[PDB]
C-alpha cells in the first residue's frame, strides 16, 4: 500500500473526490534519496484527475487520503509502483518511491 | 595477381655472377618466396614444391626455351617456354578436369607434359621492391 | 538561412502574382470566346482563330497566349495590351530583386564583400568552412539560377485540399524519419501505417503531379533498396504494392518507374518472389499496356529474364523440397512470373510488338533449357505425355502431396503459359500478305516448334465435369489441382495465331472432337 | 620492428603525401594479413594466453623465459592493433573474434592494448555492432566498474 | 478544351510551368567575368605585408586548391558534386570569352593579335593556379565512367587548352612525367571505349513510336522526346577527341610519343591505336546506314540529321587523327 | 575473336543457317557420326 | 563554467529538446507548396515605402509573410509518475 505522513497541515475538511482535478507541486526520488522527480524544476504544477488511472494507484491513493493545502510525505511500495517492469533508464526494477506532495488547488 | 603467393624467385645455376641477364636453355632453380621452397619435379606426385635438403640440379634445374623444338630473354612479351632439364617435358595445364568444372575452379594444376599445349608459352612481370 | 527565406519570399510572390494573372487570362479568353461565337461574320476568319487560339490543350493555349516577349512576335498574341504591360512590369520587378541590373546596402552585397574580404585576410584551412562560404558566394551571384532550379518543387493547391495535404505531409516525414534509424520491428511497423495512411488520402490520388514532384517513389524505391541489400518480407510487399498503385495511378508515373527497371528485375528472384507482391510485378506494372515504353525495351533486360527461366528450368526450387514435396527436377511454377512478365512486354493494346517478339523468341530458341522436360531435342517427351503425365501425377497422392501449391496444376500451368507466350509471339497477319522474311521465319520456326498434332490432341482432352454425386452436396473439382480450361483458351488462342485454319474439313475436324 | 614498420603517417605531412602513405600502409597490411600473419599472432597469443600470471609460466618455463612474458604480451597486442588498425577488412576478419577480445578485458596484463584492439575494431565494422549483444555490453561496463 | 473552365490551381501550374520555360529561361545574365576578376584580386595582402615569400593563396587559388584536394581525396569511386560543376563553368566561360568572341568582315592581323594575347591571358588567370593539375587529377578519379562531372572536367580542359596553349600543355606532362600514375590514361581509354555510334535498330524504333504519337497525359502531343537514342552523348564524344587534339596541338612531339608509349611507368595504354579502332567502328556503322538506306529514294529527316552527327563525329576524329602525326612523329 | 575481325587459318569457327537460325551441329546419338542443322553447337574448321 | 563543460551542456540540451524537430523541419523546408488563400494573394514582392516615392528597396528577410504548408511541431511534457502501459513512438 501506500504510507502517508503529514509534514505541514491542510485545510481538513476539503477532501477531493473522484472526477475532480487536482494540481500538485511533487517531487520524487528514490528510496536511497536519489531524485528522479521534481515538479519544481519545470515551474509548473502536475494536473490529473481521480478515477481515469492516469498516475499509478498508489499516487491516487495518497492523494485521496490527504486534503487540500496539505503538505505530506507518501511511500509507495513497488507493487503499487511499475514493479519489476520499471522505467528503463530512470527507475530500477525494485525500489519503492518516495514522494512529497503538496496539495492546491482543488477543483 | 596481387597477394604474394605468387612471386618466384630466380636462381641461376652457376656458381657466382648470377645477375647478369639471363640465357635460352640455361639451367636455374626457381624458388617460392614466402615459404622458401624450391620447385621439383618427382617420381611420386609429379611436380610439387621440395624443402632445399630435398632439392636437386637434377630435379630443379629448368630452362627457358625459345619454342617447342628441341634443336637475352626481353623482360615482357617473351613467350618462353619453360622445359624441365634433362627432360622433354614442359609446363602445362592438367587437362580441364568436369570435377573442377563442377567447382568451376581456376586451380588448373600444373603437369610436366612430354609434348603440353600450345599455351605453354608465358610472359614474366617484375613486382615492386615493396612487395 | 537568410538566404533560403529569400527565395521562399520569391517564389511565394511568384505564385501570388500566378494566381492574379490567371485571373484575367481566364476572363479575357472567355470574353474573347463570346464575340467569336457570337460574331461570325467572316466565316473563314473565325474558324481559323477558333482552330488555332482555342479547340487546342491548355498547355498549348497558355504558351500561345505567353508568346509576347519579343515584339516580333507579338503580333501572334491576341492579349490586350495592358495584360501584356503588367506582366512585363512583374518581370521587371523580378528580375530587380533577383539582383539583375560602398556600403552593401543589401545583404546579398554585405555577403558577397565578407566572403571576398574574410578569402584575401588570411588563408582558410577548414575545408568546410571554406565550401560553405563558397557555395553561398555561388548562390549570391546566381540567385535567379537559384530560383529557376527551385521552380521545380514549387506547387500550388486549392485552399479546400490543405488539411489533408497536411496530414499527407506528416506521414512522409514520418518515412523519411524512418530512413536514418536500422530497420527493425517497430520502424517495420511504423513503415507500414504511414503507407497505408499514404494510400487511404485522396490528395495522393488527386494530384500526381504533386506526388512526383516530393519524389516519394524515389523514397519508398530508398527504402526497399536498404531492406533488399529474407528478413522483413511484409515490408518488401508493401513497397511493391505502393509502386505498382503509383504506376496505376497515371502514365507519367509509369515512366518515371520505368527508369528503375534495370535493378528491379536484377533484384527479382525465386525467393523474393514466392511471397507477395513482388518487384517483378513492379516492372510488369511499369510496362503494362504502355506501347512507347514497351519499344523503348532494352534486349539485356530479356536477355536477364530469359537466363532467369532458364535457370528455374534446370533445377528444382529449395522451398518445394524444404517443405517436402517429391523432387522433380525444375521450377514450373517459378518461371510462370517470368513467362507472365515476358508476355506483358511482347504483348500490348491487343497486338504483338514485332521487335520484341523477335528478340525473345531468339533468346528462346538459343537456350531451348528454357522449354523444360518437353520440347527438348534430348528429351522428346511431347506435349500430350507431359499433360497426361502431369494428369496422373495430380490424381494420387503419393508424388502430388509431400497442399499449398500442388506441382501436377503447376506443370499445367507452366505449359500453357508457354504456349500462350509462343502463341502471342507469332506476327500480324498483314505482315503475312505483305511478305516480309523475317515474318515467314519467325512463323516457320513456331511452326517447327510444336505440331498441330498435339494441339488437336491436348483439345481433345476431356475435363472433370462436377457430377451431383452425393445427395445435396455438390462434387466439385477443386482448383489449382485438376486441368481448367485456361489453358485450353490460351493454346487455342495459339492455334488460331499460328496455324489458324486450313480449310473447311479442318474446322470440322477440330469443331468434331 | 613490425610495429615501428606499420607505424600510420604523421598528421603534420601534406595531404597527397599522407594519402600515398596511408595507400601503402593499407596495402602493407593487406599483403601482411592474407598470409595468414595475424593468424599466427592469435596463435601466439592464445599459447602464451594460458599461464596467468608469470610466476605460474615460469613453473613451466622457468624465470629466465618467463621475464620478458608481459612485455611480449604487450608487443603482440600492440602489434595486432598496428595490424588491424585502418583497414576495414582486417576489422572485419573479427566478426567470429568478437568474443576472443571480449572475454580477455578484464586480465591484467595488457589491458590497455586489449582495450585498444576492441576499439579499433568497433570504430571500423558496422558488422561487429550489429552482433553486439547484452553481455557484451555488460563486460564493458564491468571494465569501469 | 477551353482555358476557362479548368481549376484555378491546375491553370495557376500550368502558367508557372509556361513562365519558366518562355521567360525565366530565356533570359541571360552574364556573371563569369566579374565573378572572376572579383576572386582573382589579392586586396590588401600584399599591401599589409610583403616579407612572406610565398604570401597567401588567392581565393580563386584556395578555391581550385580546395577542390584539387577533393579530387585528391582517396575514395571507392567518384560522387555528384553540383559546387564543383557549376565552378568549373563558370571558369570556362571566364576562359572561353575570348575564344567564342564574347557580309563577311576582314579582320586585321593587329587585332588577331591582341585577341590571341586576350586568350592568352584569361588562360593564365586559371593555369597559374592550379587548374591544369585540377582538371587531370579529376579525370583520374573518375574511373572511366561516363558523367556530368567528367563532361565539366573536359570542357574545363578544353576552354584552358584553346589555341595550343604550351605552357598548360607543359605543366600537364610535368606533372603526368612526375607523378608516373596509370589512371589518367585508363579512364581515358575506358571513356573512349565507352562511346556510342550509329545504331539502325534503336533508328527504327524511334521510327515507330513516332508513327505511334500517343498523348501520354500530356493533353494530344506525348511531350516525351529526347536528342536521339541512335546517338546518344555525341557531344561528350566530339569533346573527349577535342581534348586528345588539343593535348598535342603545336606539333610538340613529347605529347605525340607520351601519347603513344608511357615510359617510365608500369603499364602503357596507345591512344592512337584506341582512335583507329573508334574510327573503324564508326565507319562500319555508317556503312550499315547506307546500306539500310540504299534501298529508299529520298533520304529522310531523321536519316539526314543521323548522317549530319556521325560525319560531325567523324570529322572531329579525323582531325585528331591528323593532329598525332602533323608534325613528323616518325 | 571477336565481331568485326578477319578470320584467320587454323581459327575455329561456328555456322549459323540464315534461313533456319540454327547451328551446323554434329549429331552422335546414334553412333554415326552424322551432320546436321540443329540448336546444339559445333565448331568447325576451314581449312584452305 | 568551464568551455568544454559550457558547450557539452548546450549541445546535450540541442539534443535532447531540438534536434528531432529541426531535422523534420529541415527535411520539409526543401518543397513550397501553398495555398490559394486571402493572404497569399496580398504577398507583394517589393514592400511600398511608407514615406512615399521609394521603390526597388528589399525588405528586411525573414520579416515578411509565408504561407508554404509546414507541418506543426509535436512535443510530449515529461512525467515519470503516470501510469505505465502498437503504441505510437514517444515524442519530444
Amino acid at each position: 500500500g501506500v504510507e502517508i505522513e503529514t509534514i505541514s497541515p491542510g485545510d481538513g475538511r476539503t477532501f477531493p473526490k473522484k472526477g475532480q482535478t487536482c494540481v500538485v507541486h511533487y517531487t520524487g526520488m528514490l528510496q536511497n534519496g536519489k531524485k528522479f522527480d521534481s515538479s519544481r524544476d519545470r515551474n509548473k504544477p502536475f494536473k490529473f484527475r481521480i478515477g481515469k488511472q492516469e498516475v499509478i494507484k498508489g499516487f491516487e491513493e495518497g492523494a485521496a487520503q490527504m486534503s487540500l493545502g496539505q503538505r505530506a510525505k507518501l511511500t509507495c511500495t513497488p507493487d503499487v509502483a511499475y514493479g519489476a517492469t520499471g522505467h528503463p533508464g530512470v527507475i530500477p526494477p525494485n525500489a519503492t518511491l518516495i514522494f512529497d506532495v503538496e496539495l492546491l488547488n482543488l477543483e | 595477381c596481387t597477394h604474394a603467393r605468387s612471386l618466384w624467385r630466380l636462381e641461376p645455376l652457376r656458381i657466382s655472377w648470377s645477375g647478369s641477364h639471363l640465357r635460352w636453355g640455361q639451367p636455374l632453380r626457381i624458388r617460392h618466396v614466402t615459404t622458401g621452397r624450391y620447385l621439383a619435379l618427382t617420381e611420386d606426385q609429379g611436380l610439387v614444391v621440395v624443402d632445399a635438403c630435398k632439392a636437386h640440379t637434377k630435379a630443379t634445374s629448368f630452362c627457358f626455351r625459345v619454342s617447342k623444338e628441341k634443336l637475352e630473354i626481353k623482360y615482357g612479351e617473351s613467350l618462353c617456354f619453360v622445359q624441365h632439364v634433362a627432360s622433354g617435358l614442359w609446363l602445362t595445364y592438367a587437362a580441364p578436369d568436369p570435377k573442377a568444372l563442377r567447382l568451376g575452379v581456376l586451380k588448373k594444376k600444373a603437369i610436366l607434359h612430354q609434348e603440353g599445349h600450345m599455351d605453354d608459352a608465358l610472359f614474366l612481370t617484375r613486382c615492386q621492391q615493396e612487395e | 538561412y537568410f538566404c533560403d527565406q529569400e527565395l521562399q519570399h520569391r517564389v511565394e510572390s511568384l505564385a501570388a502574382f500566378a494566381e492574379r494573372y490567371v485571373d484575367k487570362l481566364q476572363a479575357n479568353q472567355r470574353s474573347r470566346y463570346a464575340l467569336l461565337m457570337r460574331a461570325f461574320t467572316m466565316s473563314a476568319a473565325e474558324t481559323a482563330r477558333r482552330t488555332r487560339e482555342f479547340r487546342s490543350p491548355p498547355q498549348e493555349q497558355i504558351n500561345m497566349l505567353l508568346h509576347f516577349k519579343d515584339e516580333a512576335d507579338e503580333e501572334d498574341c491576341p492579349l490586350p495590351e495592358d495584360i501584356r504591360q503588367d506582366l512585363q512590369d512583374f518581370h521587371q520587378d523580378l528580375l530587380a530583386h533577383c539582383g539583375i541590373q560602398k556600403k552593401p546596402q543589401s545583404l546579398q552585397e554585405l555577403v558577397s564583400h565578407m566572403v571576398v574580404r574574410w578569402a584575401q585576410e588570411d588563408y582558410v584551412q577548414s575545408p568546410e568552412l571554406v565550401r560553405a562560404m563558397f557555395s553561398l558566394l555561388h548562390r549570391q551571384y546566381d540567385g535567379l539560377g537559384e530560383l529557376l532550379r527551385a521552380l521545380p518543387r514549387a506547387y500550388t493547391i486549392s485552399p479546400s485540399s490543405v488539411e489533408d495535404t497536411m496530414s499527407l505531409l506528416e506521414c512522409l516525414g514520418q518515412i523519411r524519419s524512418l530512413l536514418i534509424v536500422q530497420m527493425g520491428p517497430q520502424e517495420e511497423n511504423l513503415m507500414i501505417q504511414s503507407i497505408g495512411n499514404i494510400m487511404n488520402n485522396k490528395v495522393f490520388y488527386q494530384h500526381p503531379n504533386l506526388m512526383r514532384a516530393l519524389g516519394m517513389h524515389e523514397t519508398v524505391m530508398e527504402v526497399m533498396v536498404n531492406v533488399l541489400g529474407i528478413r522483413f518480407p511484409k515490408m518488401v510487399t508493401s513497397c511493391c504494392r505502393f509502386l505498382c498503385y503509383f504506376c496505376r495511378i497515371s502514365r507519367q508515373n509509369q515512366r518515371s518507374m520505368f527508369d528503375h527497371l534495370s535493378y528491379l528485375l536484377e533484384n527479382s528472384g525465386i525467393g523474393l518472389g514466392m511471397q507477395g507482391s513482388t518487384p517483378l510485378d513492379v516492372a510488369a506494372a511499369s510496362v503494362i499496356d504502355n506501347n512507347e515504353l514497351a519499344l523503348a525495351l532494352q534486349e539485356q533486360d530479356l536477355e536477364k529474364v530469359v537466363s532467369y527461366l532458364a535457370g528455374c528450368g534446370l533445377q528444382s526450387c529449395p522451398m518445394l523440397l524444404a517443405k517436402g514435396y517429391p523432387d522433380i527436377g525444375w521450377n514450373p511454377c517459378g518461371g510462370e512470373r517470368y513467362l507472365d512478365f515476358l508476355r506483358f512486354a511482347v504483348f500490348v493494346n491487343g497486338e504483338s510488338v514485332e521487335e520484341n517478339a523477335n528478340v525473345v523468341v531468339r533468346l528462346l530458341i538459343r537456350k531451348p533449357e528454357c522449354f523444360g522436360p518437353a520440347l527438348r531435342g534430348e528429351g522428346g517427351s511431347g506435349l500430350l505425355a507431359a499433360i497426361e503425365e502431369a494428369i496422373r501425377i495430380s490424381e494420387d497422392p503419393a508424388r502430388d502431396g509431400p497442399n499449398r501449391v500442388h506441382l501436377g496444376h503447376a506443370i499445367m500451368s507452366f505449359y500453357a503459359a508457354l504456349i500462350d507466350l509462343l502463341g502471342r509471339c507469332a506476327p500480324e497477319m498483314h505482315l503475312i500478305q505483305a511478305g516480309k522474311g523475317e515474318a515467314l521465319r519467325i512463323r516457320a520456326i513456331l511452326r517447327s516448334l510444336v505440331p498441330l498434332d498435339d494441339l488437336v490432341g491436348i483439345i481433345s482432352l476431356p475435363l472433370q465435369i462436377p457430377t451431383l454425386g452425393k445427395d445435396g452436396a455438390l462434387v466439385q473439382p477443386k482448383m489449382s489441382a485438376s486441368f481448367v480450361p485456361d489453358h485450353k483458351a490460351s493454346m487455342v488462342l495459339f492455334l488460331d495465331r499460328v496455324y489458324g485454319i486450313e480449310n473447311q474439313d479442318f474446322l470440322l475436324h477440330v469443331l468434331d472432337v | 620492428d613490425l610495429i615501428g614498420y606499420f607505424e600510420p603517417p604523421s598528421e603534420e605531412l601534406q595531404h597527397e603525401e599522407k594519402q600515398s602513405k596511408l595507400r601503402s600502409l593499407r596495402n602493407r597490411q593487406s599483403l601482411f594479413q592474407e598470409e595468414g600473419m595475424l593468424s599466427l599472432v592469435l596463435n601466439c597469443i592464445d599459447r602464451l594466453n594460458v599461464y596467468t600470471t608469470a610466476a605460474h609460466f615460469a613453473e613451466y618455463a622457468g624465470e629466465e623465459a618467463a621475464e620478458s612474458w608481459k612485455e611480449i604480451v604487450n608487443l603482440l597486442y600492440e602489434l595486432l592493433a598496428s595490424l588491424i588498425r585502418g583497414n576495414r577488412a582486417n576489422c572485419a576478419l573479427f566478426s567470429t573474434n568478437l568474443d576472443w577480445v571480449v572475454s580477455k578485458l578484464d586480465r591484467l596484463e595488457a589491458s590497455s592494448g586489449i582495450l585498444e584492439v576492441l576499439y579499433c575494431v568497433l570504430i571500423e565494422s558496422p558488422e561487429v555492432l550489429n552482433i553486439i549483444q547484452e553481455n557484451h555490453i555488460k563486460s564493458i561496463i564491468s571494465l569501469l566498474d | 478544351t477551353p482555358l476557362y473552365n479548368l481549376p484555378t490551381h491546375r491553370a495557376c501550374n500550368m502558367f508557372l510551368e509556361s513562365y519558366k520555360a518562355a521567360w525565366i529561361l530565356t533570359e541571360d545574365h552574364s556573371f563569369e567575368d566579374r565573378m572572376i576578376d572579383d576572386l582573382s584580386k589579392a586586396g590588401e595582402q600584399e599591401e599589409e605585408e610583403e616579407e612572406v615569400e610565398e604570401k597567401k593563396p588567392d581565393p580563386l587559388h584556395q578555391l581550385v586548391l580546395h577542390f584539387s584536394r577533393t579530387a585528391l581525396t582517396e575514395k571507392s569511386k567518384l560522387d555528384e558534386d553540383y559546387l564543383y560543376m557549376a565552378y568549373a563553368d563558370i571558369m570556362a566561360k571566364s576562359c572561353h570569352l575570348e575564344e567564342g568572341g564574347e557580309e563577311e568582315v576582314e579582320v586585321s592581323f593587329e587585332e588577331k593579335e591582341m585577341e590571341k594575347q586576350r586568350l592568352l591571358y584569361q588562360q593564365s588567370r586559371l593555369h597559374t593556379r592550379g587548374a591544369a593539375e585540377m582538371v587531370l587529377q579529376m579525370i583520374s578519379a573518375c574511373k572511366g565512367e561516363t558523367g556530368a562531372m567528367v563532361s565539366s572536367t573536359l570542357k574545363l580542359g578544353i576552354s584552358i587548352l584553346n589555341g595550343g596553349n604550351a605552357e598548360v600543355q607543359q605543366k600537364m606532362l610535368d606533372y603526368l612525367k612526375d607523378k608516373k600514375e596509370v589512371g589518367f590514361f585508363q579512364s581515358i581509354q575506358a571513356l573512349m571505349q565507352t562511346c556510342s555510334v550509329l545504331d539502325l535498330n534503336a533508328f527504327e524504333r524511334q521510327n515507330k513510336a513516332e508513327g505511334l504519337g500517343m498523348v501520354n497525359e500530356d493533353g494530344t502531343v506525348i511531350n516525351r522526346q529526347n536528342g536521339e537514342k541512335v546517338m546518344a552523348d555525341d557531344e561528350f564524344t566530339q569533346d573527349l577527341f577535342r581534348f586528345l587534339q588539343l593535348l598535342c596541338e603545336g606539333h610538340n612531339n613529347d605529347f605525340q610519343n607520351y601519347l603513344r608509349t608511357q615510359t617510365g611507368n608500369t603499364t602503357t595504354i596507345n591512344i592512337i591505336i584506341c582512335t583507329v579502332d573508334y574510327l573503324l567502328r564508326l565507319q562500319e556503322s555508317i556503312s550499315d546506314f547506307y546500306w539500310y538506306y540504299s534501298g529508299k529514294d529520298v533520304i529522310e529527316e531523321q536519316g539526314k540529321r543521323n548522317f549530319s552527327k556521325a560525319m560531325s563525329v567523324a570529322k572531329q576524329v579525323f582531325n585528331s587523327l591528323t593532329e598525332y602525326i602533323q608534325g613528323p612523329c616518325t | 575473336r571477336s565481331e568485326g575481325e578477319k578470320v584467320r587459318v587454323g581459327d575455329d569457327l561456328i555456322l549459323v543457317s540464315v534461313s533456319s537460325e540454327r547451328y551446323l551441329h554434329l549429331s552422335t546419338a546414334s553412333g554415326e557420326l552424322q551432320v546436321d542443322a540443329s540448336f546444339m553447337q559445333t565448331l568447325w574448321n576451314m581449312n584452305p | 563554467l568551464p568551455g568544454p563543460l559550457r558547450a557539452g551542456y548546450y549541445d546535450l540540451l540541442i539534443s535532447i529538446h531540438l534536434e528531432s524537430a529541426c531535422r523534420s523541419r529541415r527535411s520539409m523546408l526543401s518543397e513550397y507548396i501553398v495555398p490559394l488563400t486571402p493572404e497569399t494573394r496580398a504577398i507583394t514582392l517589393f514592400p511600398p515605402g511608407r514615406k512615399g516615392g521609394n521603390a526597388r528597396r528589399h525588405g528586411l528577410p525573414g520579416v515578411g509573410v509565408t504561407t508554404s504548408l509546414r507541418p506543426p511541431h509535436h512535443f510530449s511534457p515529461p512525467c515519470f509518475v503516470a501510469a505505465l502501459p502498437e503504441a505510437p513512438a514517444r515524442l519530444s
